[PDB]
């Protein structure tokens, strides 16, 4: 049955080994519909996304993305649309341009959560050659790629990571009060 | 050369070129994994076309575990690389061309 | 029963009207545990978070945050820990400092999803006086606040937003192919 | 796979493994040339078996000049790597398998 949200949120782990079995189009569309519900600053929706899944294009994009391990079923590339963020002085441009990316990261998180709830896996990758993919995909100059995320079915069992204890990263009512 | 094989070598060349450029904007302990992942991809190229005998596979399977382990684990990269070099050296005579 | 993840992901809406009924501590701890499962770059966990809920402190932080509407049950402040991101040249510092914030936004998204699945509401707020809250909470200089998010029980019924059609923001295999 | 071809891939794997280990006892600007030399050897593998069309060769010949230049020359490694990535990207469609 569809998973309860709380178990799903804790269980999501970065998946880097993907299996050869492909993902059908209806599931891709449903995941993309689930991932667009993220918040956006002032309802502006200053973002662009792209879906690459053809067997040759996924492997050509994988080469120019050294941080990607394993060959996924399809690629989703998330970008920030700069056309709808320039105004007045460049100070306001920087102010409304950092905030634009802060909202794009949330959409990627939503996408990974949706693709994990369905039995697949994914991992955001930031180490990629920006200009080359912009030239290859025909992305205009006013659209800036930010994150390349692969999605696919895990090939091996999931293994959690090791994280610092809650006390270390969280404080109550004052810096240093890791008890209250 | 088979068309699929021809593509695989060229896409390996792009990865090494792209990794080399992207090493100027990444930490200092990153050329270790790019070369380790490069060796993983070369051996993965062999067994996908039937070129791995018995030990050329046992190195690519151990390279997989090191590469796919969760990040942050304190692994002695010097010791494992030394072992893999020793294993791979023992496997070359099996595929030596006279 | 606990909600299926897919219905919950689509339904999350920004909540700005919160009710006076407070949230008990066990729920706060469970939401905080659910929100720490976000991905972090190279497992570094270069982030800090703080929980403010005392009735006086929430209202004093609300004044210095003009973008916050309504009085929530408690406040969660998410910051990026800069101590674990400086290295070699400042170029690498910028490279590993933007990526650090990209991962902090995902934790906020996880927190909102977890607090919506429980029957509460929340909305990320970026328009706040950074220096004043840093002085008030005792946050050191190497920790930079990024986002202030209120959490609480919605006072009125939820109302979705108006979003551009899927075709407008999503392209398949090339820039301009909003059909495939 | 031809026996000579099989050997060439495996010896490429040894070079990447050996370079990765020997990067712990060498300067910080050395993973740049190991990856650049790795891309040189992969493309040198192609034209030795007739797999380089017209531009897969023009990159391996420019990689030769950069690699075989006398040491100490002040070369903007970022600019040349960017150009070579751009050239190699334009050459992939010529060898694309449908
Ligand atoms: C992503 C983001 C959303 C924000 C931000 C900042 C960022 C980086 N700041 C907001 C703020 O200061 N005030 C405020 O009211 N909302 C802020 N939001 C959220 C955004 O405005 C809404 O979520 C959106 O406009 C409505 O979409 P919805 O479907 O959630 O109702
Ligand atoms: C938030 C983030 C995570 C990344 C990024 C970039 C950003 C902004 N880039 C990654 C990359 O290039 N390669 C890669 O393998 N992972 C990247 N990640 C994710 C992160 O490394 C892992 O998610 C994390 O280290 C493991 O945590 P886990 O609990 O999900 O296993």
């Amino acid at each position: 049955s569809l998973p309860d949200a709380w178990t799903v949120l804790k269980t999501r782990t970065a998946v880097r080994n993907y299996a050869k079995e492909p993902v059908d189009d209806a599931l891709i569309e449903q995941l993309l519909e689930a991932m667009l519900a993220a918040p956006t600053a002032s309802n502006r929706q200053a973002w662009s996304f792209m879906v690459v899944r053809r067997p040759a294009a996924v492997r050509r994009l994988r080469a120019f993305s050294p941080g990607v391990l394993g060959t996924p079923a399809f690629f989703v590339v998330a970008c920030v649309d700069r056309s709808l963020t320039d105004n007045l002085s460049p100070k306001l441009s920087q102010k409304i341009y950092d905030t634009s990316k802060l909202c794009v990261a949330m959409a990627v998180e939503n996408l990974l959560l949706a693709a994990h709830a369905a039995g697949l896996g994914g991992c955001p990758v930031g180490s990629f050659r920006s200009d080359i993919v912009t030239s290859m995909l025909g992305i205009p100059e006013h659209i800036e790629p930010m994150l390349v995320v692969p999605i696919g079915r895990p090939a091996t069992a999931l293994v959690p990571s090791q994280r610092r204890a809650k006390n270390e990263v969280v404080n109550y009512e004052s810096w240093g009060n890791r008890a209250a | 050369l088979p068309p699929q094989l021809r593509e695989e070598i060229a896409l390996l060349a792009v990865y090494l070129l792209s990794s080399g450029r992207g090493l100027l904007e990444e930490p200092a302990d990153y050329g270790i994994y790019r070369c380790t992942d490069g060796a993983r991809r070369a051996l993965q190229l062999l067994d996908e076309h039937g070129g791995s005998t018995a030990r050329l596979t046992a190195v690519r399977e151990r390279l997989d575990e090191v590469m796919f382990a969760p990040m942050g684990e304190d692994r002695d990269m010097g010791a494992i690389l030394d072992d893999l070099c020793r294993q791979m050296a023992d496997a070359l005579p099996e595929i030596e061309t006279p």
